[PDB]
């Protein structure tokens, strides 16, 4: 009891002081948070370290503890630990961002944002096959407040786990597209476009059959982003006059556009010429017959 | 109070709660040296919500928020002030004020803030702290009871893997608050839902206090003024019933829901009902020497009927499920808790009682020579 006081008593009043946050952590429960809280001050430091060190030591093995802490307490209980500490890790990635390729070479440059997006790999691949949606919606709510300056871990994310988070960047991008974003949304599908063709492909398309407030919108939202993303309407003309050519499927699409406005159908028609007229790649002759 | 109020709001959250603290100790300790039963007045109340718990009076004022690091400050102060707090009445007085229920938006930023500070007192092991949260478990309705335990129970048995320890070393300090804590958690765990069977290790350490010291369970009753009416909706006097409930749905809970675990907790269960079956057979000594025997039941009639009816609805649902075996053994604890609380004098009631309460359940041979 007195061992553990005065440790408390040392802490609240930077390696030792570090250490002596871990083994409360280890130790007393409800200290926590302000662990947590002070490791974020471990960490900020840290990339500041870094980033002077670009425009021109002890820590980094803090860093490395902290590291080895967090993977041990999640190994322990992953459902009890990984929403927690993703939820925070998240926060930090967040606020050091505020404060696509080439910003991702920068980032991951850094011992300490390596560590975090490490720490985030570990806690989601616990979640991946239980309920990772506490992890997903902790990032995606976190991408609200951080764009475009946090985009780069969704993109490596969806780079190292397309199939979940390809289809929560389209959904929360139609539901930003019903409310008012869409710009960093286009970036990162642009940018994991180039190794998940397929899948963002697939994605789309079973919006667009699935759509055959949120789901009168999905046309125009698909309009929209291929208009600003070459990349996404390459990927997906191979397969628009196959995803056309049934009688129904088109029957079905003029039966959704007359609930439009003639304001509105005039730019959903204008838009497709935009994207016959600069789309496509080599699908020009059979779009055309 | 309206003086210190805004000197009170010049000062940062941390030395304002610290100052609150100082002047209801100041407070309290007069108001007792002047009256034997001093009056919770709405002043310290409102202060409290506005300085301790940070709840905004006006709306236009911007809310001066502890962080984790100024709030765990607060908890460390709060200790200290306890452990140094010599008068019992003082302390339990001013522990009341703080964590007494309000009916308000603040009591659940209240809870958190008890259901840490109880954790500390549990880390740290501070006995004042431990038996103020007896007395409040006590004399708080079960809503909060269960909150505290649950909080509890998550710090000190899912959180921290081998933390639960430091929990069992309470058990020689603050038997009181040991007793009311496995009273809240009995409370809380009724194995009515998967969620709801009580975490393995804190089955375990419930079991070895049982088994170690089986008073410890009556320590309240054995404590405290009888009164002729126990209020309703407040903790039970002894959490016997709890242990009954425990008892006789681990089976069909447990096969509603790993094999040598599950004969781990079938072992448990065994032995906290012998150590419960006990506890009923030297109840009766205490009865008698109270001159209770005969007229106060520890376990009440009332709360033995939703037992009886959850019992045969779980049969009913499980019969499909091929769990005689576990019905069998269900119905034969049961049998014989009632059949030594008879004997006892912890349940009053008739056999023609019995004969009406377990008319529903599925036949057995021990359940009906107890009836009979």
């Amino acid at each position: 009891a007195q061992e553990l006081s005065q440790e408390i008593k040392a802490f609240l009043t930077a390696r030792e002081h570090a250490r002596c946050g871990l083994l409360l952590l280890r130790s007393l429960p409800p200290a926590r948070a302000a662990v947590l809280d002070h490791l974020r001050g471990v960490f900020d430091e840290s990339v500041r370290a870094h980033l002077a060190a670009l425009d021109e030591p002890g820590l980094e093995d803090v860093v490395q503890e902290v590291q080895q802490v967090l993977s041990e307490f999640i190994r322990a209980n992953p459902k009890a630990w990984a929403p927690v500490i993703s939820a925070w890790s998240i926060d930090l990635m967040g606020q050091l961002s505020s404060t696509l390729n080439e910003l991702l070479q920068l980032w991951m440059g850094c011992r300490a944002t390596r560590t975090l997006m490490d720490i985030y790999v570990q806690c989601l691949s616990a979640l991946i096959g239980s309920c990772p949606d506490a992890c997903v919606d902790a990032l995606l709510d976190t991408s609200v407040q951080h764009s475009p300056h946090f985009d780069w871990v969704v993109a490596h994310i969806g780079s190292s786990f397309p199939g979940t988070i390809i289809s929560r960047v389209l959904s929360c991008g139609l539901k930003d597209f019903c409310v008012h974003k869409i710009a960093s949304v286009v970036g990162i599908l642009g940018h994991l476009a180039s190794r998940h063709g397929d899948s963002i492909r697939r994605e789309l398309l079973r919006m667009f059959h699935d759509s055959l407030p949120s789901l009168q919108a999905t046309v125009p939202f698909l309009l929209q982003l291929a208009v600003m993303s070459p990349a996404l309407l390459g990927t997906v003309s191979g397969e628009l006059v196959d995803c056309l050519k049934p009688p129904a499927v088109l029957s079905q699409l003029q039966q959704h556009l007359q609930g439009f406005p003639r304001e509105e159908l005039d730019n959903m028609l204008n838009l497709a010429v935009h994207l016959v007229s600069q789309a496509s790649g080599a699908g020009a002759y059979r779009l055309l017959q | 109070m309206s003086d210190i109020r805004h000197s009170l709001l010049r000062r940062d959250a941390l030395s304002a709660a610290k100052e609150v603290l100082y002047h209801l100790d100041i407070y309290f300790s007069s108001q007792l040296q002047s009256a034997p039963l001093p009056i919770v007045d709405k002043g310290p109340v409102e202060l409290l919500e506005e300085f301790v718990f940070q709840v905004p009076k006006e709306r236009s004022a911007q809310p001066k928020r502890l962080n984790s690091l100024q709030e765990l400050q607060l908890l460390e102060i709060m200790c200290n002030y306890f452990q140094e707090q010599t008068k019992d009445s003082v302390r339990q007085i001013i522990f009341s004020s703080l964590f007494s229920p309000q009916g308000n938006k603040a009591d659940d930023s209240r809870m958190s803030l008890l259901g840490k500070l109880v954790s500390m007192a549990v880390a740290v092991c501070r006995i004042p702290v431990l038996e103020c949260a007896a007395s409040w478990l006590q004399r708080t309705p079960v809503v909060y009871c269960v909150r505290l335990a649950k909080a509890l129970v998550d710090d000190y048995c899912c959180l921290v893997p081998g933390s639960i320890q430091t929990l069992k070393q309470i058990f020689s300090a603050s038997p009181r608050f040991c007793c009311q804590f496995i009273t809240s958690v009995t409370a809380l765990y009724d194995l009515s839902s998967d969620d709801l069977i009580p975490p393995m290790d804190l089955l375990e350490m419930i079991v070895t206090w049982i088994f170690e010291d089986p008073r410890l369970i009556l320590i309240t009753f054995l404590n405290t003024p009888i009164a002729a009416n126990l209020p309703i909706g407040f903790l039970e006097l002894t959490p016997l019933v709890g242990l009954i409930r425990w008892c006789v749905k681990a089976p069909l809970a447990y096969k509603r829901k790993g094999v040598g675990m599950d004969r781990d907790s079938h072992l448990l269960y065994s032995k906290l009902h012998l150590s419960v079956l006990q506890v009923l057979m030297t109840l009766q000594l205490h009865l008698t020497e109270k001159n209770l025997y005969g007229r106060l039941g520890l376990i009440l009639f009332d709360h033995m009927v939703p037992l009886v009816e959850e019992i045969n609805r779980l049969a009913d649902e499980l019969n499909p499920l091929n769990a005689s075996q576990e019905i069998e053994l269900s119905l034969d604890r049961l049998a014989q808790a009632l059949q030594v609380a008879m004997a006892s004098g912890a349940l009053l009631c008739t056999r023609d009682d019995l004969r009406t309460l377990c008319s529903r359940l599925p036949h057995n041979n021990l359940l009906q020579l107890v009836i009979s």
